């Protein structure tokens, strides 16, 4: 039986099949691990075999370096970096060779790099891989296969292994990374790969983003990104500017109104959700980060010292903005239930909530005109958004200022919570079920 | 071809503004 045979029928819809082919390979790393390694890596590597095989060879590879549970992922990388060296050298060969030569768009060969980089960066024993990946994105004469396939595979390694162990090597990987992204790259099948693992690199790139002229040159890559009418990519590039504004805050404050407010903004309002939830998870972080801010301003006060950071009020400045946006969207749910199910929707509630609680002042004046506007409305969405609205802002604001508007609302709403639809019943109950539990 | 140069994070320079771009 040749290998590719076996490897062929863990696809296979015949249940024995499966069987079979699972077994002889399941003893086969139990048995042969380093000749069933170094074969395995040829199947992966020759372009003439199957797009099938090709990957389950590749999996084979990456199930035996790697797992979910942290014990046998050690035990795994132990049992590795106990192989023969020639042995692995000649399989972390043909792994690396593999990159460029793949016709299917998920590379097979990324995930086998990053759970071999996984157990021997961290004890110097493949020092070559980092400079050689840097060096395929970087070579002007590599094709864009190559590019995609390196760009995965350092996104992976990027994801899968500890930040401190790439922070020497950062610039390298920086560089590789955000030569993917420029706008000169023609294929958006590798911007988007060098986005994806631009996200993963922001945790050891602090020293790039503290010297203002770097910075500077990442959030334009970053922004002109948010562009690229491959909407994969648009949700990438929001990715990084939404993770990007919860660890450098302090640094924004240049980007913010040239830019950051006019794409978050209309980020939240593109009609496709996957867009939209980015947008809103990007000011839902600023919120949590002003205020925390607010907290440690709160205590430098009782030192008699100004505090160390200083919020900027973005949130409370985006306030006339984001909320008729917010309530707006609490009027786009999902009828058949998305319960738990995270959609735009439930999102832009959380969000409220999450402003109420950081303006707790400011936030009740923008929301009410829409709530009294739609509470009495037809339309079961825009009347559930109203009471949805109300109970949103129901924590943070003074109390002595929301009872009176509870009092004089509490008729309407109570009635709310026996209305024909089904879905303001529902909300028409949590709302209430605040204004109690809230203050009594 | 005369193909883009690149860009490298290392050894750079760090009464109105002069902002930002796209």
């Amino acid at each position: 039986m040749e290998l590719i045979t076996i490897l062929e029928k863990t696809v296979s819809p015949d249940r024995l099949e499966l069987e079979a082919a699972q077994k002889f390979l399941e003893r086969a790393a139990v048995e042969n691990l380093p000749t069933f390694l170094v074969e395995l890596s040829r199947v992966l590597a020759n372009p003439g075999n199957s797009q099938v095989a090709r990957v389950a060879a590749g999996l084979q590879i990456k199930n035996s370096l790697t797992s979910k549970d942290p014990d046998i992922k050690a035990q795994y990388q132990q049992r590795w970096l106990a192989i023969d060296a020639n042995a692995r050298r000649e399989v972390k060969n043909y792994v690396l060779h593999t990159l460029g030569t793949e016709t299917y768009r998920p590379s097979s060969a990324s995930q086998c790099v990053a759970g071999i980089a996984c157990a021997e960066i961290p004890v110097n024993q493949w020092p070559e891989l980092i400079p050689q990946l840097v060096a395929n994105v970087t070579n002007p004469n590599s094709t864009e296969h190559m590019k995609e396939s390196t760009l995965e595979a350092i996104g992976y390694i990027c994801q899968d292994i500890d930040p401190e162990q790439l922070q020497d090597k950062s610039n390298e990987i920086l560089t590789a990374i955000i030569q993917g992204m420029r706008k000169e790259e023609p294929s958006n099948n590798v911007k988007l790969a060098a986005t994806n693992a631009l996200l993963n690199s922001l945790e050891f790139t602090k020293a790039n983003f503290d010297k203002e002229s770097e910075r500077h040159f990442i959030m334009q890559v970053v922004c002109e990104a948010t562009q690229c009418p491959d909407t994969r990519v648009r949700v990438a590039a929001l990715q990084n500017l939404v993770k990007i504004m919860s660890l450098y805050y302090q640094y924004m404050e240049t980007y913010m109104g040239p830019a950051l407010f006019a794409i978050t903004i209309e980020a939240m309002k593109s009609d496709i959700d996957e867009v939209a939830l980015q947008g809103i998870e990007f000011w839902s972080n600023v919120c949590d980060e002003e205020m925390d801010l607010a907290i440690e301003a709160s205590e430098a006060a009782e030192q008699g010292r100004p505090p160390e950071h200083t919020s900027k009020f973005y949130a409370k400045g985006a306030l006339q903005y984001l909320v008729p946006i917010l309530t707006q969207t609490l009027t786009k749910q999902d009828e058949n239930d998305d319960d738990d199910d995270w959609n735009p929707c439930k999102a832009a509630g959380v969000c409220l909530m999450l402003l109420a609680t950081c303006c707790e002042d400011d936030i009740v004046p923008h929301v009410l005109p829409f709530i009294k506007e739609h509470i009495k409305n037809p339309d079961w969405r825009y009347r559930d958004a109203a009471v949805m609205a109300f109970g949103c802002i129901l924590e943070g604001p003074e109390p002595s200022q929301l009872k009176p508007l509870v009092i004089q609302a509490m008729p309407t709403l109570i009635e709310l919570m026996k209305d024909p639809s089904v879905v303001v019943r529902d909300t028409a109950a949590w709302t209430v079920g605040r204004i109690c539990e809230l203050l009594p | 071809d005369d193909s883009k140069p690149a860009f490298s994070f290392g050894x750079x320079x760090x009464x109105x503004x002069x902002a930002f771009s796209f």
